[PDB]
């Protein structure tokens, strides 16, 4: 199951995604240098080769306006940008404690499943998880009923259910198909039998007896 | 308003097709100026409108996607996903008697350039 | 989504001219815009499409003495609402300025979480860790007494009064 | 939420409504989501040593 995680990759458009918008937006910074903004010229030394100072100071100071814009611009972006960057830093440092030094209960959290343990991987500017999950796989449908009735006692489950196979009664484990004989160190009384709606009637062994022949 | 409305162009990609549609968002198709289809959302031009439903290929909007598969290129409702009925009964428990052991990825990003 | 130029010319040669001057103000813009356009779609795909399956309730509503009728689809409204949904939907081309519309429409996101309902309520939490498995909704309720220190027994015999509380 | 108030049982405090968790059921809204929160309470406590 891990060997084809290889297949998988021989994905990372999230960490193309940071490259790209930084690039794009140096790309763009350094193009608004080529605008006229409305002035005569978009070369400072243009301007005075063809032109009296006091004239030049106004077609500058419109271009200065122009580009100092533009860092404006540029630097509100990254502030915007940055929050979002350091967000998702926040949740890949929340799941490198949560999911690689722990085990969580929390549901899709570290992956599809029922969580058993991930392995980290560097990646350029991110991290990549590896999330190993327990699923269960090929079920059978089997008849159940809450408790079961001996001596006149209502027997509920430590832990597990009562399935039937069609003509015996067995107590299982919830999340793995492993019957065992219903005796009284699997279960424990509460109450009689006239409360609980479902409850069945089936034989519950004591240990004791046999051994005392 | 003389109706006016963005223009896009929608692309299998040059590795794919070179083959385009197009459409007018919320302009009628007899004052745009083969397959002319008239939607709610627009006027589609260059697709075939069908009346099955398929997983979604090439994502048009409003519910609507094309395909090449059955080629030029068609305009068809999306299916939601398969459909199932769980065996419900007030007796009846399922409970599973093997497993197995998945890998998945996860991607995150951690930092950018500093400029 | 706004058209640069009809907002800032509408419609003037002279001014459109002008814009040339200024480079590639209205290419950030358009982009600005539509790259938080898309994200909209993601946030909703995000938050309801978390099911593989479109799951159906049985036609014999009833559970163990719950009441789901409120929050589950009715048969007989506009399109496919819970009764509670009506009230959640009923309380609730200028110059360039243009409104672009949700790529799920209010029916999809409906058909979303009905299935989710009927997962929660048929097969509990065993739907989204592989394939649903069908348990009776009573012993779905004292399970989830045993996840927060409460023993079975104590639902069971007070089964009648669980579910008058609820459904009040 | 979606995944860890009805997809399953949180013990996380008061991330899944107020009380003990149990279950929430799903509602939509015109641009958002609306999550109906089932907890347990107790009630009616006595003395003991
Ligand atoms: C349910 O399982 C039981 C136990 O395997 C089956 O009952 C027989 O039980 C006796 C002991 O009491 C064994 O010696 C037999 O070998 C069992 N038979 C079989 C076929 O396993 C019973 O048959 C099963 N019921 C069904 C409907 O399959
Ligand atoms: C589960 O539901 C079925 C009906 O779908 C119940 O079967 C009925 O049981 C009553 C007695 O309780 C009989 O009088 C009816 O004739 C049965 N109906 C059918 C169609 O056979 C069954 O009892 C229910 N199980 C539990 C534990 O309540
Ligand atoms: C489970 O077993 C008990 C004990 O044998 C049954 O209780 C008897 O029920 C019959 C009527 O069906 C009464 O006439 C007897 O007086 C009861 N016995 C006692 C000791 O109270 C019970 O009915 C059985 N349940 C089923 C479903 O057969
Ligand atoms: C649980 O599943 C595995 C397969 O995923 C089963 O193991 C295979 O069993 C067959 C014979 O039935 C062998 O030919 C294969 O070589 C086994 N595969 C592996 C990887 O060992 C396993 O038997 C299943 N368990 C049950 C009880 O059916
Ligand atoms: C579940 O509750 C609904 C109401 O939310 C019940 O429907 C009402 O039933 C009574 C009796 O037939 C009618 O007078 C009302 O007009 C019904 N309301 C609506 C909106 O139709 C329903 O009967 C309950 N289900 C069960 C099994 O008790
Ligand atoms: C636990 O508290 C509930 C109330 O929260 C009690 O149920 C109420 O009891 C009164 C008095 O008999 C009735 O008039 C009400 O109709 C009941 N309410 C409901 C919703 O059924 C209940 O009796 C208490 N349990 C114990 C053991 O005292
Ligand atoms: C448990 O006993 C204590 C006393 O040890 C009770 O405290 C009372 O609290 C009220 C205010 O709520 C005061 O007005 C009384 O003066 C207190 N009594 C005494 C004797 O100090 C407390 O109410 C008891 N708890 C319960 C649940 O009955
Ligand atoms: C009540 C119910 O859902 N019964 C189904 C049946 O419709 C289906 O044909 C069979 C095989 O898949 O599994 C069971
Ligand atoms: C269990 O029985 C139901 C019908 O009651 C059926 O739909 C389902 O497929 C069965 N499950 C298995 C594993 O056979
Ligand atoms: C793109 O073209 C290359 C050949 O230049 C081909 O190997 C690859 O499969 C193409 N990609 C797609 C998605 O068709
Ligand atoms: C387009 O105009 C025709 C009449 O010329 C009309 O029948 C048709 O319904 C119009 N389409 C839309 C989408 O309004
Ligand atoms: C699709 O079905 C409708 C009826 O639901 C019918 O009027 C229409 O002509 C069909 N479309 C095609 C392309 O056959």
């Amino acid at each position: 199951a891990i060997g084809k995680i290889q297949d998988s990759l021989s994905a990372l458009g999230k960490l193309q995604d940071v490259v790209n918008h930084n690039a794009q937006a140096l790309n763009t910074l350094v193009k608004q240098l080529s605008s006229k903004f409305g002035a005569i010229s978009s070369v400072l030394n243009d301007i005075f080769s063809r032109l009296d100072p006091p004239e030049a100071e106004v077609q500058i100071d419109r271009l200065i306006t122009g580009r100092l814009q533009s860092l404006q611009t540029y630097v509100t972006q990254q502030l915007i940008r940055a929050a979002e960057i350091r967000a998702s830093a926040n949740l890949a440092a929340t799941k490198m404690s949560e999911c690689v030094l722990g085990q969580s209960k929390r549901v899709d959290f570290c992956g599809k499943g029922y969580h058993l343990m991930s392995f980290p991987q560097s990646a350029p500017h991110g991290v990549v998880f590896l999330h190993v999950t327990y699923v269960p796989a090929q079920e059978k449908n089997f008849t159940t009923a809450p408790a079961i009735c001996h001596d006149g006692k209502a027997h509920f489950p430590r832990e597990g259910v009562f399935v039937s196979n069609g003509t015996h009664w067995f107590v299982t484990q919830r999340n793995f198909y492993e019957p065992q004989i219903i005796t009284t160190d699997n279960t424990f009384v509460s109450g009689n039998c006239d409360v609980v709606i479902g409850i069945v009637n089936n034989t519950v062994y004591d240990p004791l007896q046999p051994e005392l022949d | 308003p003389c109706s006016f409305g963005g223009v896009s162009v929608i692309t299998p990609g040059t590795n794919t097709s070179n083959q385009v549609a197009v459409l007018y968002q919320g302009v009628n198709c007899t004052e745009v100026p083969s397959n002319v289809f008239q939607t709610r959302a627009g006027c589609l031009i260059g697709a075939e409108y069908v009346n099955n439903s398929y997983e979604c290929d090439i994502p048009i909007g409003a519910g609507i996607c094309a395909s090449y598969q059955t080629q030029s290129i068609i305009a068809y409702t999306m299916s939601l996903g398969a459909e199932n009925s769980v065996a419900y009964s007030n007796n009846s428990i399922a409970i599973p008697t093997n497993f197995t052991i998945s890998v998945t990825t996860e991607i995150l990003p951690v930092s950018m350039t500093k400029t | 989504s706004v058209d640069c130029t009809m907002y800032i010319c509408g419609d003037s040669t002279e001014c459109s001219n002008l814009l040339l001057q200024y480079g590639s103000f209205c290419t950030q813009l358009k982009r600005a815009l539509t790259g938080i356009a898309v994200e909209q779609d993601k946030n909703t795909q995000e938050v309801f499409a978390q099911v593989k399956q479109i799951y159906k309730t049985p036609p014999i509503k009833y559970f163990g003495g719950f009441n789901f009728s409120q929050i589950l689809p009715d048969p007989s409204k506009p399109s496919k609402r819970s009764p509670i949904e009506d009230l959640l939907f009923n309380k609730v081309k200028f110059k360039g300025l243009t409104v672009l519309p949700p790529l799920l429409t209010d029916e999809m996101i409906a058909q979303y979480t009905s299935a989710l309902l009927a997962g929660t309520i048929t097969s509990g939490w065993t739907f989204g860790a592989g394939p649903a498995l069908q348990i009776p909704f009573p012993m779905q309720m004292a399970y989830r007494f045993n996840g927060i220190g409460v023993t079975q027994n104590v639902l069971y015999e007070n089964q009648k009064l669980i579910a008058n509380q609820f459904n009040s």
